[PDB]
C-alpha cells in the first residue's frame, strides 16, 4: 500500500511487496513442468501465442551441454538470467575445465536475483526458472523464484494452473523417479504431468515443447513434428 | 550526477513534460517559413511591449547554422541558443569530415536527434523550442524547408508556421498557398508570409522581421523601411 | 529511495512555465533597484543599496556595481553570493579570449556564456537556479558603448535604458518618458539618478544609500575609463542636480 | 628482460580435394634444442565440420583455438543453432587475431 | 508521521522502523539454533518439508566460512547467503594480510560492521535475517548471534525464527543444569531435541533436520555436518524425549 | 548505495524566499549574542561563552578562533557548523592563497572565500546551509583595519560596528549611540564590555567572556627573532586576568 | 512534514534527526560517569545482561582506542561500535602521519567533525550515541572529552551521561563546590575508582555487584578496564568504610 | 612538404609555397596546395610532417569558420595567428605533437595593413615583413634583406619572389616543382595561376 | 512520485504498460509474410495538408535483406533503426554474411528494457520487422518496448490494430501470392484509415530474396490501389 513504492522499502509484517508482484508475474505466465529420473532430467512446456497468426513463445533455453532451463513470466529476464548463466558455464570450462555442477548453477541465479532486492533504483527480477542437468553426481533438476529462493526437486511445475500438475508428480513420484535408461517413458510421465494443467486446450503440434538431458544424452530440445510421438 | 527520470510515461500513454514542451512553443512569439518556387523565405514575429531597446545588439530570431541554412524558432530563446550551438558545431563538423556542407534534411535529422535525446535521457528536461529550417542543399536549387518539435519528430512543409496564434496563420496558409503553383518570385513569397503574419501581429512597424534565403548561400535580411513597403502596399488593396 | 525528497528544480508546469526561474524573477523584484542607461559618449550605471544601516562601512563596500575587465562592468539585483560566483565565473571567461585572441572580450560574447550558464542550470543538474540578473555595461570596437540584462532563465536582450530589481515596471516607464538617443552622459547621469529618487521606497535618497559608476571615452584620446564612484563623488553629483 | 615470446616449433599442412579437406601436423613439441613432448596433438576439430590448427608458439596456439572453439559455442547460442560456414570462422579469426594487432599472438593458423 | 517509510530515518523514539520491519521478516522464518560447548560449537536448523517432491538432504541451509566458522540463519534465505559471501570475502582479506585465520570475534565485527551500514542509508534495505554463526579460533570456542540492526553479542546459546521462544527456554534449561559445561556430543543430541521441540511452533507441515559442529577434538577444529550414523542417533534421541 | 542526494535542498518558494536560508538564519537568531567594534587603531571582537554545564571546562571550548595572524573569526549560531567553517577557512587561506603569493591574504579576499563555501551549501546537491553568522575581524597593510559579517547565503557585508544573535537588535542600538570615527581600542573595548553586559544574564567575568583583539603586531608572541620584516601576529586572544582588570573600572 | 526525515532546518532552526538520535543515545537505559584524579582518568558505565543465554564477557560499552585513549559510548551497540572502529583507525593514521600519539582531544574534535557531517550531509544518517574518550595526555595531563550527534564537544572536568545524567551531574558539582578544585586530590588510580562508584551509588541511589558495573581506566602511557575480580576488590573496599 | 615563403608588402600579403609531394625516391604529386582559407582576409600555408600538416591546417579552418557563423564576424590576423599559436604551444607538450610549420598571411580590414605571421611547430609567433620556413630562410632571407623595401607595390613583390624562387631553384638540393603563389589584400584570397 | 522500474500489483512494469497506450495512439501499421516474399504497409496521417507527405519516413531500410515499418513515438525509433543497421552491419563485418531476421530483431529487443535510474523511459513505439535469411525464410517479427518478440503471419499495430487483426485473421492463408498479400494490405489500411486512402497518404513496401527490401513509388502504389478497387467493384 504505502510499502511497495520500491524494493528497498519493508512493510509492517516484513514483507517486499515489489519481490511479491514479480512474483505474481509467474503466475500469469504459461505452465512449464520439470521431472527428473536418475538417468534423465525432463523439461516440458507449454507455449503460448498472441493469436492464430501468431509464432508460439518459446519456453525452453539451452545454458551447456549438460544443462539448460524452461522460463515462465518476463521472457527478457529469463534471456538476461539465462547469458548469466551461459557465461558462468563457460567460465568454468575455459579456467578450470570443470562443467559447472547444476548446485553451484541455483547458487549464483540466487545470488543475482537477491542484489536486485537490497538496492535503490533496480528491480526484482519478473520471471521463475526450471534448471534442469546432468552432471558428476547425476541428474538434477532447479526451481527458481526471483525472490532469490532456489530449491532442488525431484519434480515441480511453475506457470498458470500449475498447481495440478504438481499434485500428479506429488502421486506419481514413486513411479517416474525409477524410469532409469529409458528417455520416451519419462517424458510420456512428463506429458501426462503437464496435462492436468490443461483447461479447453490440448497439446498439439506447435503447441508442446520438450527438452531433455541425461547419462549420454546433451541438452536437446524437442520442437514441432519431433514431439508428435508424444500426443 | 543527476539521474531522475523526468520525462517519463502517464497512464493514459502521454508524456507530459514533452507536452508541457509544446505549451512552451505556443507561449512563443509566432515564426512563419514559406517557400516558393527558387527561395524560402523566414518571418518572425516581435512582441511590441518592449520599447526602449537596442536592435542593433539584441539577439536576431533567425540564426545562420551555415551561409547555406537558416534557422528560426518558436519557444523559450535560452534553450534556442543551445540547439543552434550544437547545430552550428555539427555543420562545420560535417564540412571536415565529408568534403561537403550539410543538406538541410541532414541538419534538421541531427538538430531533431538531439530534441529526442533529452525526452529519454535521465536529469534533464525537453527542449521548450520547435524550430523552422529552410535552405538549399550544396549544388542545388529546389527550396528545403524543414520543421523540428521538442518530441523529436520532423518533416518537410510547403509552408508551416509555430508559435502564438500559429493555428490562425496555418489556416490562412492553408487556403492561400497552391501546391500546383508556389511563389513564382521573392516579391511574391515574401509578400504572403508578410500578410500571413499581419493576420496576427498588431502593427507592421518594429514587429515583423524577415529573412530570404536564396540559392548558393545568398541570405539577406530586410530592413524597416523594406519590410514596410509590403505592409502599406497589401493594407491599401485589403480596403476593397 | 531519495526520490522522496527531490523538489524536480528543472520541470515544466502545465502552462509551459518553469516554476524555479518564476520565483527566482519573484526574488528578484524585491531586491534594491539597479538602472543602466546607455548614452552616445559613454554609459551610466546607477543602482540602490539594500536598507542602509548607519554603522555600515560604505567607502570600502561593494553590493551592486562589479568590475569584469577594464571595459565591462555589472550592476547586480538579487542575492550578492549568487552574483559573486557568476562573475568570478565571467572574469576568468574575459581573459581565456585575451589569452587566446590577443583581444578584449566582445561583450556579447561574455554576456552569452554567462547567459548559457544560467541556461544549464534550468535544464538539467536538478540544482536551482542563480538568483541574480544582471545589468551589463560595456564597450568594444565592433558596436562601441553596449548595455544588456541576463535573468535566471538564461536569456538575455539589448537595451537603450533599463532597470532591474524593484519597482522596474514604474522605473522603466520614467526612462521611457525622458530618454532620447542625442543624449549625453551627464543628461544620462541625471536621468539615473532622478528615476531612482522618485521610484525608491525610502524617505529620500542620499550619498550612503547608492552606488554609482560611468563608463566613458573621457580620458585622452580613443581610449575608455571606468569609474566606480566614491562616497563624496556621488555626495558631490547629488548635489550638482539638486536633489539634496 | 622479460621475453613473452617462445618457439615450440613443429609443423602442419593443408590441403582440399573436391569433397574433402585434411588438415595435417605433427606430434612433436620442442623448446630450443630438447623435446618436450613426442605426442602432443596441435590440430583440432573445432565444431561444425571445422578443423584447426594454429602453430608456432603453443601458448599463443593454445589460447587463440580455445577462443575460437568459444566463438562457435556463442554463434550457436546467439543465431539458433546455425552451422558456422568455414568462410564466417575465417573472418571472425581475423578479429581474433587483428584484436591482438599490437600484442600479436605468434602463430601460423591453419583452418 | 511518515517515519517509517525510509531506511534510516530516526523517529522521535529515536527508533529506526525499517529495521524493526526487518526483524518481523525473521519472526515469521523457520527455527534455527547454536549451542555452545566445551571446546566447540554446534548449529541446528528446522528444514520445512513442503512437498514429498522435495529431494532429502539436498536443499543445504547452513553454511560453512573460511574452514573454522558456521553458519545459519533465519528469514530471508537469499540476505542470508549475501551476508555469508561477504563474510567469505572478508574472511579472505584477513587470511591474505595476515596470514593466520580470521579469529571469531573478530570475524563477528566484520559482518557486524558491514550490516550495521545497512542503516545508514536510505537507497538500501536492511538485512532480512538473524544470523546464529561461530567457530573454534587460538583463543577457543565462540558462539555469536547477528541481528538486522547490526547487533551482536556472544552466546552460551542461541535461537531466532519462529520457534525462538520455546527454543530459548529449552536452552536456559541447559545452561542451568550444567554449568560445568556441554560436551560436543551431547550438544548434537540436544540440538536434535530443541528443533525438534520448537518444531511445536511450526506443526503443519512436518521438517527435516539439518545439523553441523565445530569442536576441538571431535572435528579436529573444522566446521563439518552431521551425517549418517551420528545424525539419525541424534535423530532417535529427539524422538524419544517428544514421546 | 552512494550519495543519490544529487539535487538541490534549497530551493525557491512561490513567494520568492529560500526557505532554508531563513530558517537557518531563525537559528542565527537563537544563537549566543556576539560583537565586534572597529577602532581607529584597532578591532575588538567579543562573545559569552554560553556553559553547556559546570563541569565543562569553557576554556577548551574556543568561540573565537585565529584564522591568520592578522585575522580572527567570530560566530553566532551553531557551534559545530561554525568549527568545520574554522576548519576550512584557514586551509583555504594557505591553498588559495598563502601558497601562491607568499603571504597570507587580506581580510575581505578570505572573507570572499568563506562565503563561497557557504554560498554552495545554498545551492549544491544532499546538503543543508551553515547555519552560522560569522563576524571576521582582520588587518592587512593595503586596507589597514576590517570588520566583515558573513550569513548563511554567503552575503557579507563590511561593519564600523555590529552585533549578531540573541540580543542583537538592542545591542546595535547601543552602539550606535556610542560609536564614532575617533574611538581609539581601549575605548573600543571598554564598550564591547559595556554592549555585552546587556545581553549576558549570568555572571559576567573573565571566566564568561571571550575577548579577542585586532591591533598592534606583538614580536612577544612570534616565537622567534632575527627577521626585521616579521614583527608578529596582530591577533591576540586577551586572557581571563586582561578581561577583569578592565571590568573594574567600568 | 519531510523536513523532519532528513537533515535540513526546520521552519523554526531546527535539526529534527539530530534531535531525535539524542533520544536513540538512551535506549541501552545506561548510565557512565567520568572522573580525573592527579595521575589518571577513571571511566564507569552501568553493565546490564538480562538475558541468561547472553556470554556476559563480551557485553561492553567501553572501548580501547589506542594505547593511551579510551572510549565509553551510551547508544546502540551497532553505532557505537561503528565509532569505535572508525576512531582506532582515526587514531591509526595520525600516528603513522604525524609521528605521535593522537591526543584525547584532538581524536574528539575530528568523531564530532564527522558527526557534523552527517548534521549537514543528507544521505548519511546521525549515529545515536554519545562518546566519552579519556586519557592521560603527555601536555594537558588527565583528559575528558565528550562527542555527541549534533558535532558538539568539549572538555570536562568530570561528567556524566545517560538517562539519570542529571541526578549525577548535580552530585559532582555539590563536590566540587565543597573540595575547591578541578580533580579528585587522590594519588592511587583505585581510590579514584572508588570515589567514582561511591557517587554514582549516592546519585542513581542503587548498590551494585561486580556484574552490575564496568570500569575503564586511563594512566600515563596506558588504558586498560578492569575484569570482574578487579571491580569486585574495589567493591569490598568500599564497603569496608 | 618543404619551402613555404611570405611577403608583406604596403598593401597586400604574398604567400608562396611548394607543389612537390614526394616519399621516399619518388615524387607522388607536382600540384599540391600547401594552404586553406582560414577566413575571406586570412591565408595560412604549412610545412611538416606528412599527415600532421593537412590535418592541422583544416583543424583551424574548421575551428575559424565555425567562428565567423557564431560571432557573423570575421577574426583579425592577429587573433587568428594568436589562436593557432596557442593551438601549437598546447601541442608541444601533447603526447604526440604536431609537427608542422606555418605563415599567416593576412589582411586587417579594420586597420587597413597587411599582416605576415610565422609561427613554427613550437608556438614561436613573429610577425615580419617577410618569412619563410625550414631551410628556404637560410636563402631568402639574407636576398630580402637587401632588395625588400617596405613601401613596394604587389607587382613590385611578385618580382622580388621571382627572384627567391630563381635563387631556390638553382641553389637547393630537391626539386619542389616549382610554387603556387596567391595573394592577400582588401579585395580578398585569389591565385596567381602563371608562376 | 514513483519508481520508473516498478512493478504494478498484477506484476507487471507500470512504464513499459504505458508505453504501449502511446502506441495504440499511433498511426496503423500492417505486415503479410508469404512464400513469395514480405509485405510491409502504413498510415502516413499527415498532420496538416500543407505537409509534405513524402518526407513522413515511416517505412525504413534495416539492410537489403531486412525492412521496417514503425507506429507510436515514431521519434523514439531513430535510435533504434541506428542499432539495427549497426548490428546488421556489424555482422557482416565479422561474420562475412548475412545476419539472420531473428537474431536482429534480438537485438532491437535487447534495447528495450535499458531503461530505469541507460536511458530514462522505455520507447514508445512498437516496430514490425520484416526480412528474408537462407534458414528460416520470409519472416515477419513485431518487436514492443517490454523487450519481448513475436514471429507473425501478419500482424497490425497502431490506431486501427485490433480490427485489422481480426481482418487479417480471415484473409490470411499460407498459399498467398505477394500481388495478393499487396491489395490485402492496401484494402485493410483503407477499412481502418480516418482519411479515404491515396498514393500520398498510404506506403507500400516489400522484402523479397531476389530484389531485396524495396520502398514501393507513389506511381506502383497508385495502380495497386486503383487494380483493389476494380477487384472489390467486381463481385
Ligand atoms: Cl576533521
Ligand atoms: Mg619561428
Amino acid at each position: 500500500n504505502n510499502y511497495d513504492g520500491d524494493t528497498v522499502t519493508f512493510s509492517p509484517t516484513g514483507r517486499l511487496f515489489q519481490v511479491e508482484y514479480a512474483l505474481e508475474a509467474i503466475k500469469q505466465g504459461s505452465v512449464t513442468v520439470g521431472l527428473r529420473s536418475n538417468t534423465h532430467a525432463v523439461l516440458v512446456a507449454l507455449k503460448r501465442n498472441a493469436d492464430e497468426l501468431s509464432s508460439y513463445q518459446k519456453k525452453i533455453i539451452k545454458c551447456d551441454e549438460h544443462m539448460g532451463l524452461s522460463l515462465a513470466g518476463l521472457a527478457p529476464d529469463a534471456r538476461v538470467l539465462s547469458n548469466y548463466l551461459r557465461q558462468q558455464c563457460n567460465y568454468s570450462s575455459l579456467v578450470f575445465n570443470r562443467k559447472l555442477a547444476v548446485e553451484r548453477a541455483g547458487h549464483l541465479l540466487c545470488d543475482k536475483a537477491q542484489k536486485n532486492t537490497q538496492s535503490y533504483g533496480g528491480r526484482p527480477y519478473g520471471v521463475g526458472l526450471l534448471i534442469i542437468g546432468y552432471d558428476k553426481s547425476g541428474a538434477h533438476l532447479l526451481e527458481f523464484q526471483p525472490s532469490g529462493n532456489v530449491t532442488e526437486l525431484y519434480g515441480t511445475a511453475i506457470g498458470a494452473r500449475s498447481q495440478g500438475a504438481k499434485t500428479y508428480l506429488e502421486r506419481t513420484l514413486d513411479t517416474f523417479i525409477k524410469i532409469d535408461g529409458n528417455p520416451d517413458e519419462l517424458i510420456k510421465a512428463g506429458v501426462e504431468a503437464i496435462s492436468q494443467s490443461l483447461r479447453d486446450e490440448s497439446l498439439t503440434v506447435d503447441n508442446l515443447s520438450i527438452a531433455i538431458v541425461g547419462k549420454d544424452t546433451p541438452f536437446t530440445i524437442y520442437d514441432g513434428e519431433a514431439v508428435a510421438k508424444y500426443i | 550526477g543527476y539521474d531522475r527520470a523526468l520525462s517519463i510515461f502517464s497512464p493514459d500513454g502521454h508524456i507530459f513534460q514533452v507536452e508541457y514542451a509544446l505549451e512552451a512553443v505556443k507561449r512563443g512569439t509566432c515564426a512563419v517559413g514559406v517557400k516558393g518556387k527558387n527561395c524560402v523565405v523566414l518571418g518572425c514575429e516581435r512582441r511590441s511591449t518592449l520599447k526602449l531597446q537596442d536592435t542593433r545588439i539584441t539577439p536576431s530570431k533567425v540564426s545562420k547554422i551555415d551561409s547555406h541554412v537558416v534557422l528560426s524558432f518558436s519557444g523559450l530563446n535560452a534553450d534556442s541558443r543551445i540547439l543552434i550551438e550544437k547545430a552550428r558545431v555539427e555543420a562545420q563538423s560535417h564540412r571536415l569530415t565529408l568534403e561537403d556542407p550539410v543538406t538541410v534534411e541532414y541538419l534538421t535529422r541531427y538538430v531533431a536527434g538531439v530534441q529526442q535525446r533529452y525526452t529519454q535521457s535521465g536529469g534533464v528536461r525537453p527542449f521548450g523550442v520547435s524550430t523552422l529550417i529552410a535552405g538549399f542543399d550544396p549544388r542545388d536549387d529546389e527550396p528545403k524547408l524543414y520543421q523540428t518539435e521538442p518530441s523529436g519528430i520532423y518533416s518537410s512543409w510547403s509552408a508551416q508556421t509555430i508559435g502564438r496564434n500559429s493555428k490562425t496563420v496555418r489556416e490562412f496558409l492553408e487556403k492561400n498557398y497552391d501546391r500546383k503553383e508556389p511563389p513564382a518570385t521573392v516579391e511574391e513569397c515574401v509578400k504572403l508570409t508578410v500578410r500571413s503574419l499581419l493576420e496576427v501581429v498588431q502593427t507592421g512597424a518594429k514587429n515583423i522581421e524577415i529573412t530570404v534565403v536564396k540559392p548558393d548561400s545568398d541570405i539577406v535580411a530586410l530592413s524597416s523601411e523594406e519590410i514596410n513597403q509590403y505592409v502599406t502596399q497589401i493594407e491599401q488593396e485589403k480596403q476593397e | 529511495g531519495s526520490r522522496r525528497y527531490d523538489s524536480r528544480t528543472t520541470i515544466f508546469s502545465p502552462e509551459g512555465r518553469l516554476y524555479q526561474v518564476e520565483y527566482a524573477l519573484e526574488s528578484i523584484s524585491h531586491a534594491g533597484t539597479a538602472i543602466g542607461i546607455m548614452a552616445s559618449d559613454g554609459i551610466v550605471l546607477a543602482a540602490e543599496r539594500k536598507v542602509t544601516s548607519t554603522l555600515l562601512e560604505q567607502d570600502t563596500s561593494t553590493e551592486k556595481l562589479y568590475k569584469l575587465n577594464d571595459k565591462i562592468a555589472v550592476a547586480v539585483a538579487g542575492l550578492t553570493a549568487d552574483a559573486e560566483i557568476l562573475i568570478n565565473t565571467a572574469r576568468i571567461h574575459a581573459q581565456n579570449y585575451l589569452k587566446t585572441y590577443n583581444e578584449d572580450i566582445p561583450v556579447e560574447i561574455l554576456v552569452r556564456r554567462l547567459s548559457d550558464i544560467k541556461q544549464g542550470y534550468t535544464q538539467h543538474g536538478g540544482l536551482r537556479p542563480f538568483g541574480v540578473s544582471f545589468i551589463y555595461a560595456g564597450y568594444d570596437d565592433r558596436y562601441g558603448y553596449q548595455l544588456y540584462t541576463s535573468n535566471p532563465s538564461g536569456n538575455y536582450t539589448g537595451w537603450k535604458a533599463i532597470s532591474v530589481g524593484a519597482n522596474t515596471s514604474a522605473a522603466q516607464t520614467l526612462l521611457q518618458m525622458d530618454y532620447k538617443d542625442d543624449m549625453k552622459v551627464d543628461d544620462a547621469i541625471e536621468l539615473a539618478l532622478k528615476t531612482l529618487s522618485k521610484t525608491t521606497d525610502s524617505s529620500a535618497l542620499t550619498y550612503d544609500r547608492l552606488e554609482f559608476a560611468t563608463i566613458r571615452k573621457g580620458a585622452n584620446d580613443g581610449e575608455v575609463y571606468q569609474k566606480i564612484f566614491k562616497p563624496q563623488e556621488i555626495k558631490d553629483i547629488l548635489v550638482k542636480t539638486g536633489i539634496t | 628482460q622479460f621475453n613473452p615470446y617462445g618457439d615450440n616449433g613443429g609443423t602442419i599442412l593443408g590441403i582440399a580435394g573436391e569433397d574433402f579437406a585434411v588438415l595435417a601436423g605433427d606430434t612433436r613439441n620442442i623448446t630450443d634444442y630438447s623435446i618436450n613432448s613426442r605426442y602432443e596433438p596441435k590440430v583440432f576439430d573445432c565444431g561444425d565440420n571445422i578443423v584447426m590448427s594454429a602453430n608456432g608458439f603453443a601458448a599463443d596456439g593454445d589460447a587463440l583455438v580455445k577462443r575460437f572453439k568459444n566463438s562457435v559455442k556463442w554463434y550457436h547460442f546467439d543465431h539458433n543453432d546455425k552451422k558456422l560456414s568455414i568462410n564466417s570462422a575465417a573472418r571472425n579469426i581475423q578479429h581474433l587475431l587483428y584484436g591482438k594487432r599490437f600484442f600479436p599472438y605468434y602463430v601460423h593458423t591453419i583452418i | 508521521t511518515g517515519y517509517d517509510l525510509s531506511n534510516s530515518v530516526f523517529s522521535p523514539d529515536g527508533r529506526n522502523f525499517q529495521v524493526e520491519y526487518a526483524v518481523k521478516a525473521v519472526e515469521n522464518g523457520t527455527t534455527s539454533i547454536g549451542i555452545k560447548c566445551n571446546d566447540g560449537v554446534v548449529f541446528a536448523v528446522e528444514k520445512l518439508i513442503t512437498s514429498k517432491l522435495l529431494v532429502p538432504q539436498k536443499n543445504v541451509k547452513i553454511q560453512v566460512v573460511d574452514r573454522h566458522i558456521g553458519c545459519v540463519y533465519s528469514g530471508l534465505i537469499p540476505d542470508g547467503r549475501h551476508l555469508v559471501n561477504r563474510g567469505r570475502e572478508e574472511a579472505a582479506s584477513f587470511k591474505k594480510l595476515y596470514k593466520t585465520p580470521i579469529p571469531i570475534p573478530a570475524f563477528a565485527d566484520r559482518l557486524g560492521q558491514y550490516v550495521q551500514a545497512h542503516t545508514l542509508y536510505n537507497s538500501v534495505r536492511p538485512f532480512g535475517v538473524s544470523t546464529i554463526f561461530g567457530g573454534v579460533d587460538k583463543n577457543g570456542a565462540h558462539l555469536y548471534m547477528l541481528e538486522p540492526s547490526g547487533s551482536y553479542w556472544g552466546y552460551k546459546g542461541a535461537a531466532t525464527g519462529k520457534g525462538r521462544q520455546s527454543a530459548k527456554a529449552e536452552l536456559e534449561k541447559l545452561v542451568d543444569h550444567h554449568p560445568e559445561g556441554l560436551s560436543a556430543r551431547e550438544a548434537v543430541k540436544q540440538a536434535a531435541k530443541i528443533i525438534y521441540l520448537a518444531h511445536e511452533d511450526n506443526k503443519e507441515k512436518d521438517f527435516e533436520l539439518e545439523i553441523s559442529w565445530c569442536s576441538l577434538s571431535e572435528t579436529n577444529g573444522l566446521h563439518k555436518f552431521v551425517k549418517g550414523d551420528l545424525l539419525q542417533e541424534a535423530i532417535d534421541f529427539a524422538q524419544k524425549e517428544i514421546n | 548505495m552512494t550519495d543519490r542526494y544529487s539535487f538541490s535542498l534549497t530551493t525557491f518558494s512561490p513567494s520568492g524566499k529560500l526557505g532554508q536560508i531563513d530558517y537557518a538564519l531563525t537559528a542565527v537568531k537563537q544563537g549566543v549574542t556576539s560583537l565586534g567594534i572597529k577602532a581607529t587603531n584597532g578591532v575588538v571582537i567579543a562573545t559569552e561563552k554560553k556553559s553547556s554545564s559546570p563541569l565543562a571546562m569553557s576554556e577548551t571550548l574556543s568561540k573565537v578562533s585565529l584564522l591568520t595572524p592578522d585575522i580572527g573569526a567570530v560566530y553566532s549560531g551553531m557551534g559545530p557548523d561554525y568549527r568545520v567553517l574554522v576548519d576550512k577557512s584557514r586551509k583555504v587561506a594557505h591553498t588559495s592563497y598563502k601558497r601562491i603569493y607568499g603571504e597570507y591574504p587580506p581580510t575581505k579576499l578570505l572573507v570572499s572565500e568563506v562565503a563561497k563555501i557557504m554560498q554552495e551549501a545554498t545551492q549544491s546537491g544532499g546538503v543543508r546551509p551553515f547555519g552560522v553568522s560569522l563576524l571576521i575581524a582582520g588587518h592587512d597593510e593595503f586596507n589597514g583595519f576590517s570588520l566583515y559579517q558573513v550569513d548563511p547565503s554567503g552575503s557579507y557585508f563590511p561593519w564600523k560596528a555590529t552585533a549578531i544573535g540573541k540580543g542583537s537588535v538592542a545591542a546595535k542600538t547601543f552602539l550606535e549611540k556610542r560609536w564614532n570615527d575617533e574611538l581609539e581600542l581601549e575605548d573600543a573595548i571598554h564598550i564591547a564590555l559595556l554592549t555585552l553586559k546587556e545581553s549576558v544574564e549570568g555572571e559576567f567575568n573573565g571566566d564568561t567572556i571571550e575577548l579577542a583583539i585586532i591591533g598592534d603586531e606583538n614580536p612577544d608572541l612570534l616565537g622567534y627573532t632575527g627577521i626585521p620584516t616579521d614583527k608578529g601576529p596582530r591577533f591576540r586572544k586577551l586572557t581571563s586576568q586582561e578581561i577583569n582588570d578592565r571590568l573594574e573600572a567600568l | 512534514g519531510y523536513d523532519r526525515h532528513i537533515t535540513i532546518f526546520s521552519p523554526e532552526g531546527r535539526l529534527y534527526q539530530v534531535e531525535y538520535a539524542f533520544k536513540a543515545t538512551n535506549q541501552t537505559n545506561i548510565n557512565s560517569l567520568a572522573v580525573r584524579g592527579k595521575d589518571c582518568t577513571v571511566v564507569i558505565s552501568q553493565k546490564k545482561v538480562p538475558d541468561k543465554l547472553l556470554d556476559p564477557t563480551t557485553v561492553s560499552y567501553i572501548f580501547c582506542i589506542s594505547r593511551t585513549i579510551g572510549m565509553v559510548v551510551n547508544g546502540p551497540i551497532p553505532d557505537a561500535r561503528n565509532a569505535a572502529l572508525r576512531a582506532k583507525a582515526e587514531a591509526a593514521e595520525f600516528r603513522y602521519k604525524y609521528g605521535y600519539d593522537m591526543p584525547c582531544d584532538v581524536l574528539a574534535k575530528r568523531m564530532a567533525n564527522l558527526s557534523q557531517i552527517y548534521t549537514q550531509r543528507a544521505y548519511m544518517r546521525p549515529l545515536g550515541v554519545i562518546l566519552t574518550f579519556v586519557s592521560v595526555d603527555e601536555e594537558l595531563g588527565p583528559s575528558i572529552y565528550k562527542t555527541d550527534p549534533a558535532g558538539y564537544y568539549v572538555g570536562y572536568k568530570a561528567t556524566a551521561t545517560g538517562p539519570k545524567q542529571q541526578e549525577i551531574t548535580t552530585n559532582l558539582e555539590n563536590h566540587f563546590k565543597k573540595s575547591k578544585i578541578d580533580h579528585i586530590n587522590e594519588e592511587s588510580w583505585e581510590k579514584v575508582v572508588e570515589f567514582a562508584i561511591t557517587h554514582m551509588i549516592d546519585a542513581l541511589g542503587t548498590e551494585f555487584s561486580k556484574n552490575d558495573l564496568e570500569v575503564g581506566v586511563a594512566t600515563k602511557d596506558k588504558f586498560f578496564t578492569l575484569s570482574a575480580e578487579n571491580i569486585e576488590e574495589r567493591l569490598v573496599a568500599i564497603a569496608e568504610q | 612538404m618543404d619551402i613555404i615563403l611570405g611577403i608583406r608588402v604596403q598593401d597586400s600579403v604574398i604567400l608562396a609555397s611548394s607543389k612537390a609531394v614526394t616519399r621516399g625516391i619518388s615524387v607522388l604529386k607536382d600540384s599540391d596546395d600547401k594552404t586553406r582559407q582560414l577566413s575571406p582576409h586570412t591565408l595560412m600555408s604549412f610545412a611538416g610532417e606528412a599527415g600532421d600538416t593537412v590535418q592541422f591546417a583544416e583543424y583551424i579552418q574548421a575551428n575559424i569558420q565555425l567562428y565567423s557563423i557564431r560571432e557573423d564576424y570575421e577574426l583579425s590576423p592577429q587573433a587568428v595567428s594568436s589562436f593557432v599559436r596557442q593551438e601549437l604551444a598546447k601541442s608541444i607538450r601533447s603526447r604526440r605533437p604536431y609537427q608542422v610549420n606555418v605563415l599567416i598571411g593576412g589582411y586587417d580590414k579594420k586597420k587597413n595593413k597587411p599582416e605576415l605571421y610565422q609561427i613554427d611547430y613550437l608556438g614561436t609567433k613573429v610577425e615580419l615583413p617577410y618569412g619563410a620556413h625550414g631551410y628556404s630562410g637560410f636563402y631568402t632571407f639574407s636576398l630580402l634583406d637587401h632588395h625588400y623595401r617596405p613601401d613596394m607595390t604587389t607587382e613590385e613583390g611578385l618580382d622580388l619572389l621571382k627572384l627567391c624562387v630563381q635563387e631556390l631553384e638553382k641553389r637547393m638540393p630537391m626539386d619542389f616543382k616549382g610554387v603556387i603563389v596567391k595573394i592577400v589584400d582588401k579585395d580578398g584570397i585569389r591565385q596567381v595561376d602563371d608562376f | 512520485d514513483r519508481g520508473v522500474s516498478t512493478f504494478s500489483p498484477e506484476g507487471r512494469l507500470f512504464q513499459v504498460e504505458y508505453s504501449l497506450e502511446a502506441i495504440k495512439l499511433g498511426s496503423t501499421a500492417i505486415g503479410i509474410a508469404t512464400k513469395e516474399g514480405v509485405v510491409l504497409g502504413v498510415e502516413k496521417r499527415a498532420t496538416s495538408p500543407l505537409l509534405e507527405s513524402d518526407s513522413i519516413e515511416k517505412i525504413v531500410e534495416i539492410d537489403r535483406h531486412i525492412g521496417c515499418a514503425m507506429s507510436g513515438l515514431t521519434a523514439d525509433a531513430r535510435s533504434m533503426i541506428e542499432h539495427a543497421r549497426t548490428a546488421a552491419v556489424t555482422h557482416n563485418l565479422y561474420y562475412d554474411e548475412d545476419i539472420n531476421v531473428e537474431s536482429l530483431t534480438q537485438s532491437v529487443c535487447d534495447l528495450a528494457l535499458r531503461f530505469g535510474e541507460l536511458m530514462s523511459r522505455p520507447f514508445g513505439v512498437a516496430l514490425l520487422i520484416a526480412g528474408h535469411d537462407a534458414d528460416d525464410g520470409y519472416q515477419l517479427f513485431h518487436a514492443e518496448p517490454s523487450g519481448t518478440f513475436y514471429r507473425y503471419n501478419a500482424k497490425a499495430i497502431g490506431s486501427g490494430s485490433e480490427g485489422a487483426q481480426a481482418e487479417l485473421l480471415n484473409e490470411w492463408h499460407s498459399s498467398l501470392t505477394l500481388k495478393e498479400a499487396e491489395l490485402l494490405v492496401l484494402k485493410i489500411l483503407k477499412q481502418v484509415m480516418e482519411e479515404k486512402l491515396d498514393e500520398n497518404n498510404a506506403q507500400l513496401s516489400c522484402i523479397t530474396k531476389q530484389d531485396g527490401f524495396k520502398i514501393y513509388d507513389n506511381e506502383k502504389t497508385a495502380e495497386l490501389i486503383k487494380e483493389l478497387k476494380e477487384k472489390e467493384a467486381a463481385e
